[PDB]
RNA sequence: GAAACGAUGACUGAAUCCGCGCGGACCACCGCGCAAGGCUAAAUACUCCCAGUGACCGAUAGCGCAUAGUACCGUGAGGG
RNA sequence: AACGAUAAAAGAAGUGAGAAUCUUCUUCGCCGUAAGGACAAGGGUUCCUGGGGAAGGGUCGUCCGCCCAGGGAAAGUCGGGACCUAAGGUGAGGCCGAACGGCGCAGCCGAUGGACAGCAGGUCAAGAUUCCUGCACCGAUCAUGUGGAGUGAUGGAGGGACGCAUUACGCUAUCCAAUGCCAAGCUAUGGCUAUGCUGGUUGGUACGCUCAAGGGCGAUCGGGUCAGAAAAUCUACCGGUCACAUGCCUCAGACGUAUCGGGAGCUUCCUCGGAAGCGAAGUUGGAAACGCGACGGUGCCAAGAAAAGCUUCUAAACGUUGAAACAUGAUUGCCCGUACCGCAAACCGACACAGGUGUCCGAGUGUCAAUGCACUAAGGCGCGCGAGAGAACCCUCGUUAAGGAACUUUGCAAUCUCACCCCGUAACUUCGGAAGAAGGGGUCCCCACGCUUCGCGUGGGGCGCAGUGAAUAGGCCCAGGCGACUGUUUACCAAAAUCACAGCACUCUGCCAACACGAACAGUGGACGUAUAGGGUGUGACGCCUGCCCGGUGCCGGAA
């Protein structure tokens, strides 16, 4: 039963970074959007 | 020559002169970016990569010894190493015949003897040559295989009519390079094989059928029990002649492809 | 400068038991480096220094409230001197 | 569509003041205008924010929150 | 209903408001190729100490991985970075593109790999090639003496450098035996009085003319310029003279001597149990790696990274008088990780979950062998409800008269068979197989003689119902159907007669190939391939073989 989550670090942050969405538009998009959202907290810190 | 016995096989190859000797990685490789665009082709044993030299031309009226003929993978083609009188080593595919120790002279005015690697227009008609020249400069596309090799026809100005391979004859003009002999690996063809796996030790994964798959992967997929419609590929085209060169260049350089 | 760079003495069973074969443990500032510990423990209590280590450190809990806490978050330096001895007048703790 | 006029992608390629374009196939006549150069307040839209107000709410209502994008769920976008 | 594995508990002592559940003791049982130990991931103080008892804990709780506070984490040498590069990522210029953007040479990033200086011990409650002690090692700057001259590049070279299987020799780790040594004491039960019983029985460094398998080694003079952009004393080649036994070279490791450790225990105060001191001998014989000597040897096809450090050579430059190099002290040593869990109550599984998780170590006895199997060291553990009862029923087991498949969709299930040695073994065969065919015998103990050893052979004697005396442990055969075969597939109802498979055939494609990804006269895959190659399609080892019909559909060819 291995299941579907498997920590990780380094995936953890080279998918889903703020350099990652950095790397892109879509991804700076997402940036703004959650800024908006209120303080939501991000996804790095996480 | 092969080996033969019981235990599930069929015949492997035999060979002499063994060196393991200086060039560039290569690495295997299918895909392409996306969706795999050359098919199959995922398996395979770490081959390493021999800088082999079609163009022999700017060691043009230097003579050469062979130090050995040694075995490449990604080939099909005995190689033998090649030592110039200027002290560099290169590496030039193996024709037929072609001793260990020989010499081979390169440029134009070398003799049409084995090896000697030199211009159509000083090669009588009717001599048999492999890795043809295709435009002067660069090197030889033309029978770089096994047992593969082509027989020089009268020729017209700077032109010449070679009969290649495939049967067809071919207009290239006698600027162009080509070396004497055929280039034999002996006979590479009538490898057995054996198994799978051994399909396996370098290309990879063969023929998947259509018509085992589902509507929605092929034409051929779909339908009860095996069977056939259609006949066609990834896309509707077929197995059978569909003449797929484009009107071009090169086909007026062609004169009766015929097979 | 100099008179920064150390927050407080690591006070404790460990370093003032430690403190009488001679050796002397700080908190210094997590941003700072070995030969700036040393550079700074000489020249505020002007002795040689040898033998140097650091450390650093995690904090991390809640007193009470939804909040659960932070961190505190500190680097921990240990410094062994000379056959001259004897920091300051808290040599005698 | 009887499809004028504007607008370009391809290909052609003019006149210039008794000249040029328009007036909804087109022609004459009668009128209207002078392209292929530029810039240009004001009335106009919006509400993150601030003020005032209300036949608006008053704790299952009112923003999701009488503060929280928190707890919590998700690999993530996201949700709450 | 359930309280999360049927590995199992019992008594005493203690603490306490309260104890089946916390502590101590003494027994019992369970794991022991682990249910022990060490890492990596991942998790974050879960570690240690002192408290606490709401809630979390499937009961209880004085207890906890829970709550509170306080401490604990130490590096020139380990792992990472200031070193290199793989796939991939990026990418000035550069190539494309409605926008956003997609490509891309060099270059740079990127360990899963290359490179690289330390070992032996000691101890906090809690750290350890990190602290301490012992001796050690690498580079860097400076200083003294020798030297008394060249140094040696963003550049060349050599080198780093690489597979699988199998295997000779010598070791060590390491384990075993003993009337070897050393050390402590007793012994009783019937005996033994030590020849019994128990325990320990060496680690680092340095030196050394001692023993030593194995490992790999050529050298200079020289010729051509057409070779490495040029260079070059270097590298490739070519040629000449000294490399047939040697033998320079190297020591794994053993031995010796010394030295620093450690060593069973003994001592001593005991603050309720630790702390400090002292310190015995290290023998002979046997076994032995996947580790070391090594980059060994042999065979094989499917033909086995790169780059930097490294060594050698010059260009430029500075100096040829103060060089390079050596060693002699000295000074110097940055950043990060380092607690604890880590096959699990601490990671992924909503949970203190019978699931999952990459590597390393993993003792002894018996057993052809072994990481198997039984028991068991060290170590760890009895799985956080419990006590009685001994109905139906259910589950997991043991035995069963006579019969023996009559059961039933089907011998489903469950028996039987079971290792090793010997004898023996069919149709059929593609001559390998079928085959562990089938079948029959043996197996323990003692003594004697013999061999080649863990042992075996022969003879005789013995004991039980039984001697692979327990555990691990094939039932077999005759016929067919399907696919030849090994293999693959429906994560979670289908493992097959599906899929693939070597082999066969048709056909396409002459190289900016056909074909395929794609805003794209970009790029890339095909392929650093070239018709004995590549695409597509169908059949599907091997054996004999593959007929008739092209009217229609398609494909190829044709011109009035
Ligand atoms: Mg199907
Ligand atoms: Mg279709
Ligand atoms: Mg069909
Ligand atoms: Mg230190
Ligand atoms: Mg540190
Ligand atoms: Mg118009
Ligand atoms: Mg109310
Ligand atoms: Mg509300
Ligand atoms: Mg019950
Ligand atoms: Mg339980
Ligand atoms: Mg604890
Ligand atoms: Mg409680
Ligand atoms: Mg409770
Ligand atoms: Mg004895
Ligand atoms: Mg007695
Ligand atoms: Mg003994
Ligand atoms: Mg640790
Ligand atoms: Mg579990
Ligand atoms: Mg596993
Ligand atoms: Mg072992
Ligand atoms: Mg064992
Ligand atoms: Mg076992
Ligand atoms: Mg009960
Ligand atoms: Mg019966
Ligand atoms: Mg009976
Ligand atoms: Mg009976
Ligand atoms: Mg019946
Ligand atoms: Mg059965
Ligand atoms: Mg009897
Ligand atoms: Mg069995
Ligand atoms: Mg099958
Ligand atoms: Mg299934
Ligand atoms: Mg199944």
């Amino acid at each position: 039963m291995k299941r579907t989550y498997q920590p990780n670090n380094r995936k953890r942050a080279k998918t889903h970074g703020f350099r990652a969405r950095m790397k892109t538009k879509s991804g700076r998009n997402i940036l703004a959007r959650r800024r908006a959202k209120g303080r939501h907290q991000l996804t790095v810190s996480d | 020559r092969q080996m033969t016995t019981a235990d599930f096989s069929g015949l492997t190859k035999k060979r002499p002169e063994k060196a393991l000797t200086e060039a560039l990685p290569k690495t295997g490789g299918r895909n392409n970016r996306g969706r795999i665009t050359s098919r199959f082709i995922g398996g395979g044993h770490k081959r390493l990569y021999r800088i082999i030299d079609f163009k022999r031309r700017d060691k043009s009226g230097v003579n050469a010894k062979v130090a050995a003929i040694e075995y490449d993978p990604n080939r099909s083609a005995r190689i033998a190493l090649l030592h110039y009188a200027d002290g560099e080593k290169r590496y030039i595919l193996a024709p037929e015949g072609l001793t260990v120790g020989a010499t081979v002279n390169a440029g134009p005015e070398a003799e049409p003897k084995l090896g000697n690697a030199l211009p159509l227009r000083f090669v009588p008609v009717g001599a048999v040559v492999h890795a043809l020249e295709l435009v002067p400069g660069k090197g030889a596309q033309l029978a770089r295989s096994a047992g593969t090799s082509v027989q020089v026809q009268g020729k017209e100005s700077d032109y010449v009519i070679v009969r290649l391979p495939s049967g067809e004859l071919r207009r290239v003009h006698s600027e162009c390079y080509a070396t004497i002999g055929a280039v034999g690996n002996a006979e590479h063809k009538n490898i057995v094989l054996g198994k799978a796996g051994r399909s396996r030790w370098l290309g990879r994964k063969p023929h998947q059928r259509g018509s085992a798959m589902n509507p929605v992967d092929h034409p051929h997929g779909g339908g009860e029990g095996r069977t056939g419609a259609g006949r066609v590929p990834v896309t509707p085209w077929g197995k059978p002649t569909k003449g797929l060169k484009t009107r071009r260049k090169r086909k007026t350089s062609d004169r009766f492809i015929v097979t | 400068s100099h008179y920064d760079i150390l927050q407080a003495p690591v006070i404790s069973e460990k370093a003032y038991s430690a403190m009488e074969r001679g050796v002397y443990s700080f908190w210094v500032s997590p941003k700072a480096t070995k030969t700036e510990i040393k550079d700074a423990i000489q020249q505020a209590f002007g002795v040689r220094v040898i033998g140097i280590s650091t450390m650093n450190v995690p904090g991390k809990r809640k007193r009470v409230g939804r909040f659960i806490g932070q961190r505190n978050d500190r680097k921990k330096a240990i410094v062994r001197l000379a056959e001259g001895q004897s920091i300051e007048a808290l040599a005698g703790q």
